[PDB]
């Protein structure tokens, strides 16, 4: 049973390298698709729903304004978002099909998750009994098993950036701040609710940000509302260093003692950093009836299926207005995104 | 209670990254 694990998670970093060192380019290109609804609107980009006009299949279209990638500064994570994408494969891992650029925009061509945004359910349940949650933090743990053996950082976990498929499972779709480091890194990122008191505390820190992060999500997850909350985001960060936190009087015990070990200040003394490393996770308490293998094979009945009302529904997704695609005549910012 | 305090925190929607 371990030395699979070991077996499998070898062959998967065999795979990403290889990936890694040699990604694919330019695998389709804008009149391929039909536009039917924006998804979601950013400040340098949007994301689609579109229709392939040769086999009438759905994707998702995250489209990206070169210009306003330049301009905010985020040249090197749209090109390392694409880079990992292409290169990593794990079930809750959303999939890319396709990129390419134009004049104007970067395109990424992913599959269609229609059940929407963990949040948006969250929100409207209230929250989630803690099998429920415990469903959805198995995923958690398995993909950050994943993407740490690949010395991956994922640093933006958070219930927006997780959407349901129609079996019920996870998606995780964007890795724009995912460092692929090996030690230590430094910079100050992520969701204000979600860091861990060493990013506030101007620390060098690891790849334990992430478990740190997976307890603010199971605690939200089973309370419906993060462990710490502010007006504002400083007053957000002195609740996180303080190393103090309350848990609705229905949290189960188990639940408790997992939570204090992975919202645990100490990173010397925090679960998934620790010498058994993720495995002091899985064969906790709270996880006891949880069938690893069966998760990750995604045999397990999902405790709640989102609505489906057909391949391209959308009703899972905001609205938006409608604002045109152009593409410039000119070629912007050809240069800085070249490896695109 | 915590909820209300939550609520009247005004982060009850999409939280951006820093
Ligand atoms: N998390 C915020 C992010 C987003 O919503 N990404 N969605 C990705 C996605 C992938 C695959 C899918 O099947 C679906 Br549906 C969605 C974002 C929002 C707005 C503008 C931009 Cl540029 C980026």
């Amino acid at each position: 049973e371990q030395e699979s694990v070991k077996e499998f998670l070898a062959k998967a970093k065999e795979e990403f390298l290889k990936k890694w060192e040699s990604p694919s380019q330019n695998t389709a290109q804008l009149d391929h698709f039909d536009r039917i609804k924006t998804l979601g609107t950013g400040s340098f980009g949007r994301v689609m729903l579109v229709k392939h006009k040769e086999t009438g299949n759905h994707y998702a279209m995250k489209i990206l304004d070169k210009q306003k990638v330049v301009k905010l500064k985020q040249i090197e994570h749209t090109l390392n978002e694409k880079r990992i994408l292409q290169a990593v494969n794990f079930p809750f891992l959303v999939k890319l099909e396709f990129s390419f650029k134009d004049n104007s925009n970067l395109y990424m061509v992913m599959e269609y998750v229609p059940g929407g945004e963990m949040f948006s359910h969250l929100r409207r349940i209230g929250r989630f009994s803690e099998p429920h949650a415990r469903f959805y933090a198995a995923q958690i743990v398995l993909t950050f098993e994943y993407l740490h053996s690949l010395d991956l950082i994922y640093r933006d976990l958070k219930p927006e950036n997780l959407l349901i498929d129609q079996q019920g499972y996870i998606q995780v779709t964007d890795f724009g701040f995912a460092k692929r480091v090996k030690g230590r890194t430094w910079t100050l990122c992520g969701t204000p609710e979600y860091l861990a008191p060493e990013i506030i505390l101007s620390k060098g820190y690891n790849k334990a940000v992430d478990w740190w992060a997976l307890g603010v999500l199971i605690y939200e997850m089973a309370a419906g509302y993060p462990p710490f909350f502010a007006d504002q985001p400083i007053q957000i960060y002195e609740k996180i260093v303080s190393g103090k936190v309350r848990f609705p009087s229905h949290f189960s015990s188990d639940l408790k003692d997992l939570l204090r070990n992975l919202l645990q200040v100490d990173l010397t003394k925090r679960f998934g950093n620790l010498k058994n490393g993720v495995n002091d996770i899985k064969n906790h308490k709270w996880f006891a009836t949880t069938d690893w293998i069966a998760i990750y094979q995604r045999k397990v009945e999902a405790p709640f299926i989102p609505k489906f009302k057909g391949p391209g529904d959308t009703s899972n997704f905001d609205d938006y207005e409608e604002e045109e695609i152009r593409v410039s005549i000119n070629e912007k910012c050809g240069k800085e995104f070249t490896e695109f | 209670t915590t909820y209300a305090d939550f609520i009247a925190s005004g982060r009850t929607g999409r939280r951006n990254a820093i």
